[PDB]
């Protein structure tokens, strides 16, 4: 090999930079963030601070969370949603103060790429839902609702109506109810992700 | 069934009547139970599975160690049928003792390493050990094999078979006073791996408990399987080590001057030593009863 | 624009030592491999040292190994010890980058004058000077002791032009390709063991000394140089 | 809205319908003629030997 | 008013169908029945381009058939010397969500785009030695699915806002825009002479465009589902498209209709690329089923299988001299078959 060895030195050097970038990036946790239009997404993005895809990111207990708000896409999901096949979890926001969100959940949580990927479900605006139930009953949004018109039961019924939509048995829907003033969302996301990661490790170990 | 002088020390051995009546049947049972499970496990790991992570690397090493242990067994079946008249001679005797000792040692190492792997995968899930490359696992594996090999390679150096009466003995576990490192190996390979096994299992169980995700059916699966692996280890190895302890207690308190004391407990030793082969025959617990893949196959 | 500037010249006592430094700006220095080349006070070029990207490999000429040392903040150094009477020259800092289609030796610093009180591929240029005038066409030729046409198909001859009072400019690389920014009047030619630059419709801007060079293996050999001289 | 959009659609359909169309017999036969004319210049369908192959 | 326009459009379509059916005097499969089959096309993995760390979505060959650019959702676009497997450049994208890339016919430039809506033009031959963005082309209302250079100064892009567009890379502006699909323009290919190009859309139609006149010149249909990939037959008088309906079709420009259909009962996965060989006699199609199949493009039967990947193939491409056919898949390894 003549001056075709300096070329090989360059090859190895940028192979080294590729691996060094990759092992540094593999420390980050990726989270697709979703919901219907105006369903409070931006508020939990704001609590954590920082026309295409919109990546937010934040750092918590030595994990780096990359938090993709994809809803800017004015096009059908099926032809790009397979980009996000590799995310650690899907974060799904529902505004209780608002029902299209329920059909959207039915559509995504059974999608062929995501039957193995868990959903973290935030029922935003619980306080406004408490106010709403005090003035207009839950039957307006769910004519089949058969139970008392009180927050502690109506809200759990909405939670059940969402969680009933997953048809594959390899996932869990980690619920939460957010009053929109809470700072705890980072901890909720974090320990839901820890459960998800140990479940993935138990699968990878063949122990589960 | 009397006595011996070997290795510059008083030793004893007993060709008791019961051994051919019990041990070759049990050991043949271990041989078939081991091959039918472990060979198919290697088959699955080679053709049915198609990718690796460090966990799968250590499980494959465990299966290999068990395979070589199982491959030992038919000679020993013949050896016990021959009442320890070892036909196959010098080189087969030395390589067989070496391998068999190494395979206990190695299967124990990969049980221990699988348990440590589970600990770091569940108790410290973000830790760097959980993200090592398959090449890293391979070099760790070769070092593990290295210690299991080198710590017992001397069995190729020692002379065998040992001849007395109507027999030519191909064995290491004769009774006698000299504590050659083989005994320290056989003792510590139980107790230190038992410590690691139980520590890791206890912390995995506790972390899944305090996390309040113990409620789920598949997490209940994980919990129970973590515990049964430890129980299998205990029942397979403890009855043999306690008998070696009794042999040393009798040697300490009474010596070899009346070796007829030792006949039945020596028979019991080899009977329970077959348990240590049971740990290999019961290896399906680590690959078939768990996972979705093995019930799917 | 791309720029290389060196410092540390002047008179030195023989047997002494000196460090010469090269300061690089306007380009991604870390990714280049940098050479040192030296011109004796009235003679053709001679190669001195090389240091690759990431400092992975380093080479020296036969008369220099161990007496000098090359090291590289966008700065490159040549550390010289036991300077002999022969080591006086103008020293040029020369960049180069290696990958398929790249163009080594393509830019040369302005250079510092320093003065003091057999298996290698030999190369010859057959004519010391050629008289020529504008509008004519001319030919300069070069030969090597070992064939340069390598198994991977390339033939590693390079051609440089030194106009009087300038650092050399790369004209042709790997015996056919024309360096970027060079007028189309130039062309490479020949194969195997003998090579030829052809100048069609020569101009006063082409008056100067032409050096061929092999890059097949170190130490790199420059030709004796042909002066295409006016009228 | 709809009047202009439908006008564009029908304008396009009518402008496009006027295109001249040849018989499929010809349109297929000369694809065969192309394939057979350049079968001598295709390394993938006739295997190239290792002496000529650059991907040795 | 509107009903009359709808009825007249319907009648225009019935005239289209009548004219196209009138031209179908014989089928390609019937005409080419007597041609000798191409036989069992055996091929082997001469190279494996290890070095990407996430799913690969695109590849493209230089006009010299030696350099190749491959881009993945790790955020790197890498240029490979295919004869030695060396990495020539590695380009860190300003965003990790790439879906397409291209290598200019001169070799001077590389282009890339994806969910950003933006299409970035890298300059490989910079005087500064490193490789940098010469132009970021912006203006689509959705993801850019596919793009190709016509020449160094102008590039054509295809996007999820039902629109293809032609850019002047100097000014960074749309010299022409091609509205007219009912859905995403999922894939594209410029013809050999670059006077016209086709795009396969997620409304299951493929349309023929004129890049000078700026108008749709013909419209082809026949798939039941989205067309994931498309390209011209090397003569430039035919093209072939591959759908998520698990089949490929060959369309003729002058006969305005589908000539042949490539399918088999054991195949249910969608196509992800469909590319001809240099003679046109082979059509190589990449499938979501992890496999890739080589079809005799005249006889319409399986010539062979390029099976080497642990996950779906996202791209495929034959060199300009026909000497090899690369593939690239989501298991992050490109592989050269020959
Ligand atoms: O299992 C053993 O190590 C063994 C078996 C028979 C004799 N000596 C040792």
């Amino acid at each position: 090999s003549a001056e075709e060895r300096a070329a090989l030195e360059r090859s190895k050097a940028i192979e080294k930079n590729l691996k060094e970038d990759g092992i540094s990036a593999a420390k980050d946790v990726k989270l697709l963030l979703l919901g219907a239009d105006n369903s409070g997404k931006s508020t939990i993005v704001k609590q954590m601070k920082i026309t295409g895809i919109v990546e937010t990111h934040f750092t918590f207990k030595n994990l780096h969370f990359r938090l993709f708000d994809v809803g800017g896409q004015r096009s059908e999901r099926k032809k790009w949603i397979h980009c996000f096949e590799d995310v650690t979890a899907i974060i799904f926001c529902v505004d209780l103060s608002d029902h299209e969100s329920l059909m959207l959940f039915d559509s995504i949580c059974n999608n062929k790429f995501f039957i193995d990927t868990s959903i973290i479900l935030f029922l935003n605006k619980k306080d406004l839902f408490g106010e709403k139930i005090k003035k207009s009953p839950l039957t307006i949004c769910f004519p089949e609702y058969t139970g008392p018109n009180t927050y502690e039961d109506a809200a759990a019924y909405i939670q059940a109506q969402f969680e009933s939509k997953n048809r594959s048995p390899n996932k869990e829907i980690y619920c939460h109810m957010t009053c929109a003033t809470d700072t705890n969302n980072a901890q909720v996301i974090f320990d839901a992700v820890t459960d998800i990661i140990i479940a993935n490790n138990l699968r990878g170990c063949g122990l589960y | 069934d009397h006595f011996l002088e070997i290795d510059k020390k008083n030793c004893c051995v007993f060709r008791d009547d019961f051994i051919v009546k019990v041990l070759p049947p049990v050991l043949g049972l271990e041989f078939i139970f081991g091959l039918l499970g472990n060979g198919l496990a290697l088959w699955i790991f080679c053709f049915h599975l198609k990718s690796w992570k460090s966990s799968r690397i250590f499980l494959f090493n465990l299966a290999v160690a068990d395979f070589l242990l199982i491959i030992c067994l038919p000679f020993l079946m013949d050896n016990y049928v021959r009442r320890w008249d070892w036909k196959f001679g010098d080189i087969p005797c030395r390589l067989m003792l070496f391998m068999l000792a190494m395979n206990r040692q190695g299967s124990i190492i990969f049980l221990t390493v699988v348990a440590v792997d589970r600990y770091f995968r569940v108790v410290h899930p973000h830790h760097a050990l959980n993200k090592i490359s398959n090449r890293t696992a391979a070099i760790i594996s070769c070092l593990l094999w290295g210690i299991t090999i080198g710590l017992t390679v001397h069995l190729l150096k020692k002379k065998m078979p040992i001849q007395n009466g109507g027999a030519n003995l191909c064995s290491s576990f004769s009774i006698c006073h000299t504590f050659q490192w083989h005994e320290a190996m056989f003792l510590l390979e139980f107790f230190l791996p038992l410590g690691i096994i139980l520590f890791c299992s206890a912390r995995i169980i506790w972390s899944l408990r305090q996390r309040q995700m113990d409620r789920h059916a598949k997490i209940k699966r994980a919990i129970t399987f973590i515990m049964v692996v430890a129980i299998v280890f205990v029942i397979c190895f403890l009855p043999s080590v306690v008998v070696r302890i009794r042999i040393f207690w009798l040697l300490h308190t009474s010596g070899t001057q009346n070796c007829e004391v030792y006949r039945s407990v020596d028979l019991a030793f080899f009977i329970t030593l077959s348990f240590t082969y049971m740990n290999s025959m019961l290896d399906p617990v680590v690959y078939y009863f768990s996972s979705p893949s093995f019930p799917n196959f | 624009d791309v720029q290389l500037v060196e410092s540390g010249g002047g008179l030195v006592q023989p047997g002494g030592s000196r460090k010469l430094s090269c300061s690089a700006s306007g380009f991604a220095f870390s990714s280049f491999g940098m050479h040192w080349v030296r011109q004796a006070p009235e003679k053709g070029l001679e190669w001195v040292a090389y240091i690759s990207s990431g400092s992975g490999t380093i080479y020296y000429a036969d008369t220099v190994k161990g007496r000098f040392t090359i090291s590289r903040k966008n700065t490159l150094f040549l550390q010289m010890t036991s300077l002999r009477s022969e080591d006086t020259a103008m020293y040029y800092c020369v960049r180069s980058i290696y990958y398929y289609g790249s163009s080594p030796f393509d830019f040369w610093g302005q250079g510092t004058t320093l003065t003091v009180s057999g298996s290698d591929i030999v190369m010859t240029q057959a004519t010391s000077s050629v008289p020529v005038t504008p509008g004519e066409s001319v030919s300069i030729s070069c030969r090597s002791s070992k064939s340069l046409l390598h198994s991977n198909g390339n033939t590693y001859l390079y051609w440089f032009l030194q106009r009087p009072g300038q650092s050399p400019q790369l004209l042709i690389y790997r015996m056919s390709n024309l360096a970027s920014g060079v007028p189309d009047r130039f062309s490479g030619s020949g194969s195997g063991t003998a090579f030829t630059l052809t100048i069609s419709r020569l101009e006063a801007e082409d008056v100067g000394v032409y050096y061929c060079m092999q890059h097949l293996e170190y130490p790199l050999t420059f030709g004796a140089g042909t002066k295409l001289e006016l009228k | 809205a709809s009047i202009a959009q439908a006008r564009k659609l029908v304008e396009q359909l009518k402008m496009e319908a006027n295109i001249d169309r040849i018989k499929v017999s010809k349109a297929a036969a000369d694809l065969m003629a192309y394939c057979e004319a350049h079968a001598k210049e295709d390394p993938l369908l006739t295997p190239v030997p290792a002496s000529e192959n650059p991907f040795r | 008013e509107l009903d009359q326009l709808r009825q007249e459009a319907e009648q225009l379509k019935n005239q289209i169908r009548d004219a196209r059916k009138a031209c179908a005097d014989a089928t390609l499969s019937q005409i080419t029945n007597n041609i000798d089959p191409v036989g069992r096309i055996q091929m082997r993995t001469r190279r494996t381009l290890r070095g990407h760390l996430a799913k690969i979505y695109a590849m493209h060959w230089g006009t010299d058939s030696r350099l190749l650019v491959s881009a993945s959702q790790d955020g790197k676009l890498i240029i490979w010397d295919s004869y030695t497997t060396n990495k020539v450049h590695a380009i860190p994208l300003r965003s990790s969500w790439v879906m397409t890339c291209a290598y200019a016919p001169s070799g001077n430039y590389v282009a890339c785009g994806g969910l950003d809506n933006i299409c970035s033009i890298y300059n490989l031959k910079t005087r500064e030695g490193n490789v940098r963005v010469s132009r970021e082309l912006a203006g689509h209302t959705g993801y850019l699915s596919c793009c190709r250079f016509l020449d160094d100064n102008q590039i054509v892009t295809s996007s999820g806002d039902t629109t293809c567009a032609l850019w002047d890379i100097e000014t960074g502006q749309q010299t022409t825009t091609f509205t007219g699909h009912t859905g995403d323009v999922m894939s594209l290919s410029l013809a050999p002479d670059t006077r016209l190009f086709v795009s396969g859309a997620c409304d299951a139609s493929a349309k023929l465009w004129d890049v000078r006149e700026g108008m749709c010149r013909q419209t082809f249909t026949g798939h039941e589902s989205d067309i994931n990939a498309i390209c011209f037959f090397p003569n430039g008088n035919a093209f072939a498209t591959g759908s998520d309906d698990a089949t490929c079709r060959l369309f003729d420009l002058r006969a305005d209709q589908e000539l042949m259909t490539y399918s088999h009962d054991n195949i249910i996965c969608g196509i992800t690329s469909v590319s001809f060989s240099k003679s046109g006699r082979l059509l190589l199609a990449g499938y979501d089923d992890f496999n890739c199949n080589v079809w005799d493009a005249l006889k319409a039967d399986r010539a062979g299988v390029l099976a080497g990947h642990d996950n779906r193939v996202s791209c495929l491409g034959v060199t300009d001299d026909g000497m090899a056919v690369a593939t690239g898949s989501w298991d992050s390894f490109l592989k050269i078959w020959n």
